[PDB]
RNA sequence: UUUUUGAAAGAUUUUUUGUAUAAAAUUUUAGGAAUAGUUAAUAAUAAUUUAUAAUUUUGAUUAGAUUGUUUUGUUAAUGC
C-alpha cells in the first residue's frame, strides 16, 4: 500500500541451499539482509590479513607516524571520549588513552636473538625512504573496524597524502619483507592499511567485554570528520607504552 | 521428469508446496513399520561381526538430566528382558504392527514379545523387542550376540533388543541405518576345510544330458477381461517388480 | 565427502606451513554485489558471481550458516501439517549453544516458532547450553534438528491444533493465537487465504519415505 | 491443462511442444497449393512462426515435366517429376540430434527422398501385417547368429564415433626427432 | 523418463504407450503413478436384478411400522448377499468367513492364475472398518515365486474379484505373527518337481491357434464368407 | 455416451461434468421445510403380519 | 486414438462411459501383432 | 476430463457431492445468508453458522452433532430387545464409529425374543451383522437362532434358513437340524445338561 | 518394499568394488609420495603387460592364459628390483606410512604377469608385511580390503576353465588342478578375511569368492550367492554369468533350466541387466533347456 | 509487454546439479505546466521508519488519436 509488491530489497535467492530444496522439500527462512550488508553499512576495514604463523605471534615492532602536540585529532578524539562516557559508563575501560595515540603504518614480528641488528638495517630502509619526503599532511575522517569490530580506529583518508605515504610504506614493506627477511605481518608485496586505533577489545577483555565493540557506542561517529593534520616523524617503536606513555621509541626519522 | 532448481515463486515465510514432514509416531503402527525392517539387518550384523555397543551387560545408568544426552539413538541387546530405570513399559499385541516382524523372525530366533516403553519424563521412548529361542542364523563365534551367551547356551535363550529415541521424530534421527554393513556367511565355506574335505568330491564339468527339458503344462490364454497391454500401461510386470520393457508375465 | 574432507585437509596443511607470506589482498578478490541475471542471489562462501578461475586460498570460515530444522504447523485448508522449516542462521565458530539459540530467537521472522523455549539436537542427542559449536563438531553441515518443549506431545490430541475442518472452534478459540487470525468464515475476499492440499492428495494414507500401497 | 480447452486444436502435452517436422501448406486453389516443409513445435500459436524452428524446404505436390532437361528416349526420365527442397543437414541436426517428431506427410516425402525408411502408413493394403511367434523367431536366431566381435563395432561406429584414426596413420601425429 | 518402452522412440506418438513413465510424471501429482488397476465401474456393478422382489429393510426401517415377516427378511438377507456376490467377493467378504481372518492364506484375483501371470498374495493382516467390506488388507505379495520382504498393503482387496482356496496349513492364529512365505530361489532352494516356474522374465507363450485363426480370418488370410 | 454430457454446460464438450447450477439449489428456499416427525405411537403399532402371527401362538 | 472396441468391457453404467478399456485376451493378443510390427518399424 | 481447473484446488478430488458450484460461490454475501439459512434449516445449532472457508463436505463435528441429536425412534421400549436395540443403534449406528459388531452382541439381541416383533428385530440385527458389518458368526449360532425362532414357534423361517444357508452367516449346520426341520428326524438335539431333546 | 533401496543419507546395497580409502596423490607428503611413485610405476608395468598380451590377461579365454608366456620373468625381476629399491632407499620412515596401495599392485603384478597360486599370494603378502614390520616396532599390518581383493582374484584365476571352445561344451581345466585343495585354501583365507573387522566386504571380493566356488565345482556357489550377495549387494550380471556355469553342471536339465529361470527372475527383481554374455550363455544350448533369451520385440527386429 | 526444465523432445541401475523477472536505444496533439498510495536506502520493517525524496519544458502528470520497432505505394532517389 506504500511501495512495490515484491520488493527487490527482499528479492533474494541463496545458492548454498541445494536445488529443489526450497521448491518441494523444505523451507529456508532466515534474515539475508544482514549477510548481504556492505562494508559501508558495517565498518569492515579490510586490514592486511596476516597468515597463520605471523598471526600466532604478537606485534613486536611497529612503524608509526607520530602525532604532533596541540592537535586537532587529539581534541576531537577528546570530545568523542566525553560522549562515549556520557553515553555509557560501561565503555571507559575499552577506549585507548589519549597519550597512546599514534598512527600505525605497519606491524612486524621481530626476533630478539637478532633484534638490534635487524632494527638497524630496518632503520636504514626507513630513513632511505623518508629522507627526501616532505612533512606529511593527512586526513582523519570516519572510523572503522579491525578484528571484526574488535578495534575501532580513525583511519587516515586516502584523500590528501595516502598516495605518497603508501608508495613509502609499501616500499619499506617490500624492504623489510623480501630484502631483510623480517616478518611484517602480510605478504612482502601488500600495503598495510595505516590506521589510528582509538579503542580496542583485547584478549584480556574478550571474556567480559566481548569480541565485537558495541556499534551503538560509536556509530554516531562512524562517518565523522576528525580533522586534517600534519606530521613530521616516522618512528619504529617497540611495543611497550608504559615507558613514558608513548611506546618505546626504538627509532625516529624527521621529515 | 527431473528436479527443478529453486523456489522462485513464493514468499518463503509461508511454506507452500512442500511435501510434508514425515513423523514416525509410536502410538500407531507406522513407528514399527519403519523401525521393523531395520532390526533385521542389525541382527545379521551382530550375527556376523562384533560391534561394540550392541551386547551390553545391563541398562545404562544416567541421571534423568543426561538420559536424553546419551540415550537418544541408543540401541542394544541384553541377555534377557528387563526394563531400564526411569521407564514404564506397555506391551503391544496389535497384529497390524506385529505383522512386519515376520521377516525378522523367519531369519532369526522368532520374536516373543514387543513393548513400547516411555520415560517418566514422557520424552524418551524405547521400542523393546524381546526375541526367543534358537536363532535361525549361523551366528559367528566372533559376533556380538555370540558373546551374548545365547548360541553358547542351549535352546530357550530369551535375549532382547532395545532402541531408544525421542518421540514424534522423523525417520532420520533413528540411527539404525548406520549398521548396514553387509558381512557374508563364511560358515558356508567352512565345509571344505574340516573332515568333509575328503568326503566331498566336486564335479567341474557337466554330465552328458541326453534328455531335453520336460515342457510346462500347455498354455491356456486368459479368459478375464484384461486391463490391456501392460507395456503401454506403464504397469511393472506384476505391479510389483520388473522392467516396463521387460514385460514378462503379464497375461501373455 | 571428497570435497569437505579434502578442503579440510588442505585448509589444515596451509597452517601446517609457516613459510607462507600471506595473501595479497588487492589480488584476493571479494564478491561482486552487482551482477547479471535478475536477483540479488547469494552464492557460497568460496564462490564469486564472476569468473575467478584461480584456486583461491582455502580460508577458515569465521561465521557458520547454521541450519535449524524447526516445526511449523502449517494450514493447508484440509488439516494442519508437519513440514520442514529450516532457519539458516549465520553464526560464528566460537559461540556457546546457549547464545546460538538466543541468536536463532532473534533471527526468525515467524514467531509461530519461538513462543516457548526450545532446544537443539543432532541425530537425537541434545546439545548442552554450556559448551560451544566445535565442542560437538557443528559445521554448516551438522544435520541438526530442533525440539520444542511440547514435541513429545504432538502424537497426542490435547494441544493439537483445533481446526475448523474437523473440530469445533468456540468463541475462546476465536481470541487465541493462530485462530484469531486464521480466518474461519470466508470474507468477500476470503481475507487471509492459506494453502490447500486435497483430502485425496497423497492417496488413501499419508506421506512416508517407504512405499505403502 | 486449460480451463476451457481449444477444441479442434489440442495436441498431447504442454504449451511449447516438442519439435515436429511438419509439412504445412496453405489451402488455396489446388493449382496454387505447395507445401512449406519445416521443423517446428507441436503446440503453436495460430500461425506457423512463433514456434517455427527452422524452415526445412518446400514440396510441389503437382508432378512437373522435364522442362529443364531435353527430350530423352528414356521413360523414367520423361515421367513427371515431383520436386522438393529439403534442408538435409539441419533436418539431420533436428531429427537426429535434437529428436523432433517426424509427422506422417513429411515422412511420406522424405521416405521418397531416401533419408528415412518408408513410413508406417505407406500401407501396402494388399499384404497383411505380420504374425509373431517365439518358436520360429528363436529358431532362426539359433540358425543364423552374429558375433559380439562383429556387433560391438557396428554398434560403436553407427551410434558412437566412427572416424577411426587409422592406427597406422596416427603416426603422422607422433612427432619426429627435433621433439622426438 | 526412467523406463519407457524400447528406450525413447518417436516413429509415432503411441510408441511410448498411454503413459511414458511407471513413475508419476509430476512431482505435484503423486497419485498418477501406474498401479495395476482392476475395473472399478464394472466390478462395482452389483446386479440389482437379484434384489428386486425382496422388500428390503433400511436402517431407518427399524420401526415396528416397517418390520417385515422374518421369512421376507430372510429373503432380504439371501438377496443382499447374492447382490454383493454378483460380480464376486471382496477380500473382506472372502476372509471374514475363513478362520483367523484368513491371515496366511494365499488369495488371488481371477487373472492371477490365468495366462503367464502366476501370483498370489500370501496375506499378512486384515483390519475391518465399522462397515465391513472395507478396511486395510496387508499381505506378503508373491509373484512368480518371489515375495516382498515386508507385508505391504494389498491393493484391490476392497474390489470384488477375489478368490482363495483355504488350506488348513496357512491358518495363522491371532497370536503368531505370519511367518512370511519363502521365495523359491532364496529362502527355499529350487526343485524341478515340486514347483516349476510358469514363465521367466523372458517368456512369452506360443501363439494360441484360436487367436491366430481369428486374426487370419479377419485380416483376410483365412477366407471368411457368411 | 456423448448425449449424457451434452446436457452439461462444459463450454467445450469436455467429457467433464460441470453441474449446471440452478438459482434455487437448496430446499431452504425451494419451499421444502423440515421433516414431519411421525408420531412415535404411529410407528409403534404392531404390523399386521406380526399381529396375525402373534395370535397364532395360543394354538 | 486408443480404440474403443465394441467388444470391450461395457461399463453398464449411466454416469461415466458406456464402453471402457478392457480387452478380451484376443485384443491383448491382437494388439500384439499391432505393437511389434511398429517396433520392427 | 479433469475437473482440476474448473473448480478451486482444495476441491480437487471431490466426488459424490452434488453441484459443488455453491461452495465455490459460498463467500459472496448473498450466498452467505443463503447458507446461513440452509444451516439453520438443517438445524442442530442455535447461533448462525456456515460451513467454513473451504469446506463442501460439512464439518465432521457438526455432522456428528446432528447425527447424535437426531432422535432415535421406537419411543416405546418395552421388551428386552427394544432396549437392546436402542443401545445397539447407539453403538454401531452413532456417527463415525470404529467398533464393528460382535457375534457375542448379536447373541444377546437374538436371545431377547418374546414376540414375532422381537423376532423381526433381532433378525434384522442378524441382517446387519451378516451384511453390514462383515463379521463371523460363532460355531453354534444356528442353535441360538433355531431356538430363537421356536420362541415364536416359527418353522418356515428356519427351513428357509437351512435351505439357503450359505448366504446367512451359518456355515456349520449339523445334519440333525436339517433332518429335523424336514422331518427326516422328528427331533433335532438332546440338551445334554438335562439329557433331553429340545 | 521388494528390495533394499540405495538411499541418499545412507547406502544399503554394499559396494560393487573396493576403494583404496585414502587421500589424493597431490595430498601426500613427500615421503608417502615415494611409495606412491612405485605404485604408479607398477600400475603401468601391469598395464603394458595387458596391452602387450590381451589373450593372457583376460581370465579363462584359452590355455595361453594358463601357460606362463615367455618374457614375463625378466619384467618381474625389474619389478622386485624397484621393490627392494624403495625398501633400501627408505628405512624407518618406510614403515610409518601406508604401503597397502603398492602392496596390492605387487600382488596383482606377480598375480597376472606370473601364474602362481592364491596361497602363494597370501604367503607373499605376509612376507611383505613382516618384512616391513620388523623395521621399527613389534607389530604387523593387516591387509586391507583391496589387498585381500588381489588374494581372491588369484583364487579365481586359479580355478578357471576353457569352456566354450569352438563347439566344446566341456570345461577345459588346468593340467592337474585340484579343487579340494583350492577351496580349502579359499575357505581358510576367507575365514581370515571375515575375521578381520576392518575389512568391509564388497561385490568385487564376493564375486571372486563365488567364481571360486564355481570353478571348484562345489555345487554350493549359488547358495553362497543368495545368502551372501544376491539380496544385499548392488550386484552385477557377472555374478550370474559365472553362476550359470554352475547351474549347467547338474545331472538333470529339469534342474538346470529351472534354476536358470529363477536366476532371471532375480535379475528382473533386483534391477540387473542381463549382459550379452549372459544371454549368449543361455542361447548356446537353449535348444536343450528351452529358456527363451530375447524379448519379443528384440527377436522380431533381429529376424526382420 | 519482459521471463526457465521442472512439463515435453528425452534415450539409464539409484539419490544429480550452477543458465530465468533486468533492461538499453526510439514515443504522438498549434498555441505547453504542473503531477502524485509517492524516490533511495535500510527491510525478507515501518496501515504513524528514516529524508534537503522522486517526474517534468531534453515538453511531465490529466485528457485526445493511436496495436510498437525485416512485409507496401509512388519516386532515379535521401523521402513521403
Amino acid at each position: 500500500e506504500r511501495g512495490l509488491y515484491f520488493p527487490i530489497n527482499h528479492r533474494i535467492v541463496d545458492r548454498r541451499i541445494a536445488s529443489g530444496v526450497t521448491v518441494e522439500e523444505a523451507d529456508v527462512q532466515s534474515r539475508y539482509r544482514r549477510e548481504l550488508r556492505t562494508s559501508f553499512a558495517t565498518g569492515e576495514t579490510r586490514q592486511t590479513i596476516p597468515p597463520a604463523w605471523s598471526a600466532c605471534e604478537r606485534p613486536t615492532h611497529f612503524l608509526s607516524l607520530r602525532l604532533p602536540v596541540r592537535n586537532v585529532l587529539r581534541t576531537r578524539v577528546n570530545e568523542m571520549h566525553n560522549q562515549i562516557l556520557f553515553s555509557h559508563q560501561q565503555h571507559a575501560p575499552l577506549l585507548v588513552p589519549l597519550e597512546k595515540l599514534h598512527i600505525t603504518l605497519g606491524v612486524m614480528a621481530i626476533s630478539e636473538r637478532e633484534e638490534t641488528e635487524r632494527l638497524a638495517s630496518i632503520y636504514d630502509c626507513v630513513s632511505e625512504v623518508f629522507s627526501v619526503i616532505h612533512p606529511l599532511q593527512l586526513r582523519f575522517r570516519g572510523l572503522g573496524t579491525f578484528g571484526f569490530g574488535r578495534v575501532l580506529f580513525i583511519r587516515v583518508v586516502p584523500e590528501a597524502d595516502f598516495g605518497i605515504l603508501e608508495t613509502a610504506v609499501s616500499k619499506i614493506r617490500r624492504r623489510v619483507g623480501g630484502e631483510l627477511k623480517v616478518d611484517m605481518k602480510g605478504n612482502p608485496h601488500d600495503s598495510y592499511v595505516p590506521h589510528v586505533t582509538i579503542a580496542k577489545i583485547r584478549s584480556k577483555q574478550q571474556t567480559q567485554f566481548g569480541s565485537k565493540i558495541p556499534i551503538s557506542m560509536w556509530v554516531e561517529y562512524q562517518h565523522h570528520d576528525f580533522g586534517d593534520v600534519t606530521f613530521s616523524q616516522v618512528d619504529i617503536c617497540s611495543m611497550r607504552g608504559s615507558k613514558d606513555g608513548y611506546y618505546h621509541t626504538e627509532g625516529s626519522v624527521h621529515l | 521428469a527431473k528436479r527443478f532448481r529453486y523456489n522462485t515463486k513464493y514468499p518463503s515465510l509461508v511454506s507452500y508446496n512442500k511435501l510434508p514432514w514425515e513423523i514416525l509416531n509410536h502410538e500407531t503402527p507406522e513407528f514399527h513399520m519403519h523401525v521393523a525392517p531395520h532390526y533385521e539387518q542389525i541382527m545379521t550384523l551382530a550375527a556376523s561381526t562384533h560391534v561394540p555397543h550392541i551386547v551390553g551387560k545391563k541398562h545404562l545408568e544416567m541421571p534423568p538430566e543426561h538420559r536424553l544426552r546419551l540415550l537418544p539413538g541408543m540401541f542394544y541387546m541384553l541377555d534377557g528382558d528387563s526394563i531400564p530405570e526411569g521407564f514404564t513399559a506397555n506391551r503391544v499385541l496389535d497384529p497390524t504392527a506385529l505383522q512386519y516382524y515376520g521377516r525378522l523372525e523367519s531369519l532369526v530366533a522368532p520374536v516373543q514379545a514387543v513393548r513400547m516403553l516411555i520415560s517418566d519424563d514422557l520424552r524418551i521412548v524405547c521400542n523393546s523387542v524381546t526375541l526367543q529361542g534358537p536363532l535361525q542364523l549361523p551366528v559367528a563365534s566372533y559376533a556380538s550376540l555370540a558373546s551374548l551367551e545365547v548360541v553358547t547356551n542351549k535352546a530357550s535363550a530369551s535375549f532382547t533388543l532395545f532402541h531408544f529415541v525421542r518421540p514424534n521424530r522423523p525417520p532420520s534421527e533413528l540411527q539404525l541405518e548406520k549398521y548396514y554393513i553387509h558381512a557374508p556367511r563364511a560358515m558356508a565355506l567352512a565345509e571344505f576345510n574340516s573332515t568333509s574335505n575328503t568326503s566331498w568330491e566336486p564335479k567341474l564339468q557337466a554330465p552328458k544330458r541326453s534328455k531335453r527339458v520336460t515342457p510346462l503344462p500347455a498354455y491356456r490364454p486368459p479368459q478375464s477381461y484384461l486391463m490391456g497391454l501392460a507395456e503401454r500401461l506403464a504397469v511393472v510386470p506384476g505391479s510389483s517388480f520388473g522392467r516396463r520393457s521387460l514385460m514378462w508375465g503379464h497375461w501373455f | 565427502g571428497q570435497y569437505e574432507r579434502e578442503a579440510f585437509e588442505a585448509r589444515r596443511r596451509l597452517e601446517e606451513s609457516k613459510n607462507y607470506p600471506g595473501p595479497i589482498r588487492s589480488a584476493t578478490p571479494g564478491d561482486t554485489r552487482f551482477y547479471a541475471g535478475s536477483l540479488e542471489s547469494i552464492l557460497q562462501d568460496n564462490d564469486r558471481h564472476y569468473w575467478r578461475a584461480v584456486i583461491d586460498d582455502p580460508q577458515v570460515q569465521y561465521v557458520i550458516p547454521l541450519r535449524i530444522r524447526f516445526k511449523l504447523f502449517t494450514w493447508v485448508t484440509t488439516g494442519w501439517e508437519q513440514r520442514l522449516h529450516i532457519v539458516q542462521t549465520m553464526a560464528p565458530r566460537d559461540i556457546t549453544i546457549a547464545r546460538l539459540i538466543e541468536l536463532v530467537t532473534i533471527e526468525n521472522q515467524s514467531p509461530y516458532l519461538c513462543s516457548s523455549t526450545f532446544t537443539l539436537a543432532v541425530d537425537g542427542k541434545e546439545l548442552d547450553p554450556d559448551k560451544s559449536l566445535s565442542d560437538y563438531g557443528i559445521t554448516e553441515h551438522s544435520r541438526i534438528d530442533a525440539i520444542e518443549k511440547l514435541d513429545h506431545l504432538l502424537h497426542k490430541d490435547s494441544e493439537r491444533p483445533l481446526d475448523w475442518t474437523v473440530d469445533e472452534m468456540t468463541t475462546e478459540c476465536l481470541k487465541r493465537s493462530p485462530y484469531k487470525e486464521m480466518g474461519m468464515q470466508p470474507q468477500p475476499n476470503l481475507a487471509p487465504r492459506y494453502e490447500a492440499r486435497p483430502k485425496g492428495y497423497f492417496g488413501r494414507n499419508n506421506y512416508s519415505g517407504m512405499k505403502q500401497e | 491443462a486449460r480451463a476451457i480447452i481449444k477444441r479442434r486444436t489440442p495436441q498431447l502435452w504442454g504449451a511449447p511442444g516438442a519439435p515436429i517436422i511438419r509439412m504445412r501448406g496453405h489451402h488455396v486453389v489446388w493449382k496454387f497449393q505447395s507445401y512449406d516443409l519445416f521443423v517446428e513445435h507441436t503446440h503453436k500459436r495460430r500461425n506457423s512462426d512463433a514456434r517455427l524452428l527452422h524452415y526445412l524446404g518446400k514440396h510441389c505436390p503437382h508432378p512437373q515435366k522435364s522442362l529443364w532437361s531435353p527430350d530423352t528416349p528414356v521413360a523414367q526420365d520423361r515421367h513427371l517429376f515431383m520436386l522438393t527442397t529439403v534442408d538435409v543437414d539441419a533436418f539431420k541436426y533436428w531429427f537426429g540430434v535434437k529428436r523432433c517428431r517426424l509427422s506422417m506427410r513429411p515422412w511420406a516425402l522424405l521416405a521418397k527422398a531416401g533419408l528415412l525408411p518408408p513410413s508406417l502408413r505407406q500401407n501396402s493394403k494388399i499384404m497383411p501385417k505380420p504374425i509373431f511367434d517365439k518358436e520360429q523367431l528363436m529358431r532362426y536366431y539359433l540358425a543364423n547368429r552374429k558375433e559380439e566381435a562383429t556387433i560391438e563395432r557396428e554398434d560403436y561406429l553407427n551410434y558412437k564415433n566412427s572416424l577411426v584414426k587409422s592406427e597406422e596413420e596416427r603416426a603422422a601425429e607422433r612427432p619426429v626427432a627435433p621433439y622426438l | 523418463r526412467r523406463d519407457a518402452l524400447n528406450g525413447g522412440s518417436s516413429m509415432t506418438l503411441g510408441s511410448k504407450g498411454m503413459k511414458l513413465s511407471p513413475d508419476p510424471h509430476r512431482r505435484r501429482m503423486p497419485w498418477t503413478a501406474a498401479k495395476e488397476y482392476v475395473p472399478g465401474v464394472v466390478l462395482n456393478a452389483k446386479e440389482k436384478m437379484v434384489l428386486d422382489g425382496v422388500k428390503l429393510v433400511d436402517v431407518e426401517c427399524v420401526d415396528r411400522a416397517s418390520q417385515v415377516d422374518p421369512l421376507e427378511a430372510l429373503r432380504a438377507t439371501v438377496a443382499t448377499y447374492e447382490y454383493n456376490t454378483s460380480t464376486g467377493k471382496n477380500i473382506f467378504q472372502l476372509a471374514s468367513q475363513v478362520e483367523f481372518d484368513g491371515r496366511g492364506q494365499r488369495f488371488y484375483r481371477k487373472e492371477w492364475q490365468e495366462g503367464t501371470y502366476d501370483k498370489y498374495v500370501t496375506l499378512s493382516a486384515i483390519d475391518f472398518n465399522r462397515d465391513g467390506n472395507k478396511g486395510t488388507a496387508y499381505g506378503y505379495v508373491t509373484f512368480h515365486g518371489e515375495t516382498t520382504t515386508r507385508p505391504v498393503q494389498i491393493d484391490f482387496a476392497d474390489v470384488p474379484g477375489w478368490h482363495m482356496e483355504f488350506r488348513v496349513e496357512r491358518a495363522v492364529p491371532f497370536n503368531a505373527i505370519v511367518p512370511p512365505p519363502p521365495s523359491i530361489g532364496t529362502d527355499v532352494p529350487v526343485d524341478p518337481r515340486s514347483y516349476r516356474l510358469r514363465a521367466y522374465p523372458f517368456y512369452d507363450a506360443p501363439n494360441p491357434p484360436e487367436f491366430v485363426e481369428r486374426l487370419l480370418k479377419d485380416r483376410g488370410v483365412i477366407p471368411d464368407s457368411p | 455416451e456423448w448425449l449424457y454430457y451434452k446436457q452439461f454446460k462444459t463450454i467445450d464438450f469436455s467429457y467433464r461434468v460441470i453441474p449446471e447450477l440452478p438459482e434455487k439449489y437448496r430446499p431452504h428456499q425451494n419451499g421444502i421445510d423440515q421433516a414431519p416427525l411421525p408420531d412415535y405411537r404411529e410407528i409403534n403399532k404392531m404390523p399386521e403380519w406380526a399381529r396375525k402371527e402373534e395370535e397364532r401362538l395360543k394354538e | 486414438r486408443q480404440l474403443r472396441p465394441y467388444y470391450n468391457l461395457p461399463s453398464k453404467s449411466d454416469h461415466g462411459r458406456k464402453m471402457t478399456g478392457f480387452l478380451t485376451p484376443y485384443r491383448h493378443w491382437m494388439w500384439k501383432q499391432n505393437e511389434l510390427w511398429r517396433n520392427v518399424h | 476430463a479433469s475437473l482440476r481447473y474448473r473448480r478451486p484446488y482444495w476441491m480437487l478430488f471431490l466426488k459424490d457431492v452434488d453441484n459443488w458450484k455453491i461452495y465455490t460461490v459460498i463467500q459472496q454475501p448473498d450466498h452467505q445468508r443463503t447458507e446461513m439459512l440452509y444451516q439453520a434449516w438443517l438445524g442442530g445449532l442455535d447461533r448462525p453458522y456456515t460451513r467454513p472457508k473451504c469446506m463442501a463436505n460439512q464439518p465432521l463435528w457438526l455432522s456428528k452433532k446432528r447425527h447424535i441429536l437426531r432422535k432415535d425412534r421406537l419411543d416405546g421400549p418395552e421388551t428386552p430387545l427394544e432396549k437392546y436395540v436402542l443401545e445397539w443403534h447407539k453403538r454401531f449406528h452413532s456417527f463415525q464409529g470404529t467398533e464393528r459388531p460382535t457375534v457375542d452382541d448379536l447373541h444377546t439381541a437374538l436371545d431377547l425374543v418374546e414376540r414375532p416383533l422381537d423376532l423381526s428385530y433381532a433378525f434384522q440385527l442378524l441382517n446387519q451383522c451378516r451384511n453390514v458389518n462383515n463379521i463371523r458368526f460363532a460355531k453354534d449360532t444356528f442353535l441360538v437362532f433355531l431356538e430363537a425362532c421356536l420362541r415364536v414357534d416359527r418353522k418356515d423361517c428356519a427351513l428357509y434358513a437351512t435351505e439357503n444357508a450359505e448366504a446367512l452367516g451359518f456355515w456349520h449346520i449339523e445334519e440333525d437340524y436339517r433332518r429335523y426341520l424336514r422331518g427326516e428326524q422328528s427331533w433335532y438335539r438332546l440338551s445334554p445338561l438335562d439329557n433331553m431333546y429340545y | 518394499p521388494w528390495r533394499v533401496g540405495n538411499n541418499g543419507r545412507a547406502m544399503a546395497l554394499g559396494p560393487s568394488l573396493t576403494t583404496e580409502d585414502e587421500m589424493q596423490s597431490r595430498f601426500f607428503s613427500n615421503d608417502q609420495f615415494l611409495v606412491h611413485m612405485l605404485k604408479e610405476i607398477l600400475r603401468i608395468v601391469l598395464q603394458e603387460h595387458r596391452r602387450r598380451h590381451p589373450e593372457a590377461c583376460s581370465r579363462g579365454e584359452g590355455e595361453a592364459f594358463f601357460d606362463q608366456v615367455v618374457d614375463a620373468r625378466e619384467t618381474l625381476n625389474f619389478c622386485n628390483e624397484l621393490i627392494e629399491r624403495l625398501f633400501a632407499v627408505l628405512g624407518q620412515k618406510m614403515h610409518g606410512l601406508n604401503t597397502s596401495s603398492l602392496l596390492s599392485v605387487i600382488l596383482e603384478l606377480y598375480r597376472v604377469m606370473g601364474k602362481e597360486t592364491g596361497m602363494a599370494l597370501l604367503r607373499r603378502a605376509n612376507q611383505f608385511l613382516e618384512r616391513k614390520a620388523a623395521l621399527e616396532d613389534g607389530a604387523k599390518e593387516s591387509l586391507t580390503a583391496p589387498n585381500y581383493l588381489q588374494v581372491l582374484m588369484g583364487f579365481a584365476d586359479e580355478s578357471a576353465y576353457v569352456y566354450d571352445s569352438k563347439r566344446k561344451g566341456l570345461c577345459r581345466y588346468r593340467s592337474g588342478f585340484d579343487p579340494r585343495t583350492t577351496m580349502q585354501q579359499l575357505a581358510a583365507t576367507v575365514q581370515e578375511i571375515a575375521g578381520n573387522p576392518h575389512v568391509t566386504w564388497a561385490a568385487d571380493m564376493h564375486l571372486q569368492v563365488v567364481c571360486t566356488m564355481v570353478g571348484c565345482g562345489t555345487m554350493k556357489a549359488n547358495d553362497y550367492f543368495v545368502r551372501n550377495v544376491l539380496r544385499q549387494f548392488c550386484w552385477d550380471s557377472r555374478f550370474l554369468e559365472a553362476l550359470y556355469m554352475e547351474y549347467r553342471r547338474h545331472d538333470d536339465v529339469d534342474m538346470w533350466a529351472e534354476l536358470t529361470k529363477r536366476a532371471l527372475v532375480w535379475t528382473a527383481r533386483y534391477n540387473v541387466n542381463a549382459s550379452e554374455r549372459l544371454k549368449r550363455l543361455i542361447e548356446d544350448d537353449y535348444d536343450t533347456i528351452q529358456v527363451h533369451t530375447r524379448t519379443f520385440r528384440e527377436l522380431a527386429v533381429f529376424q526382420f
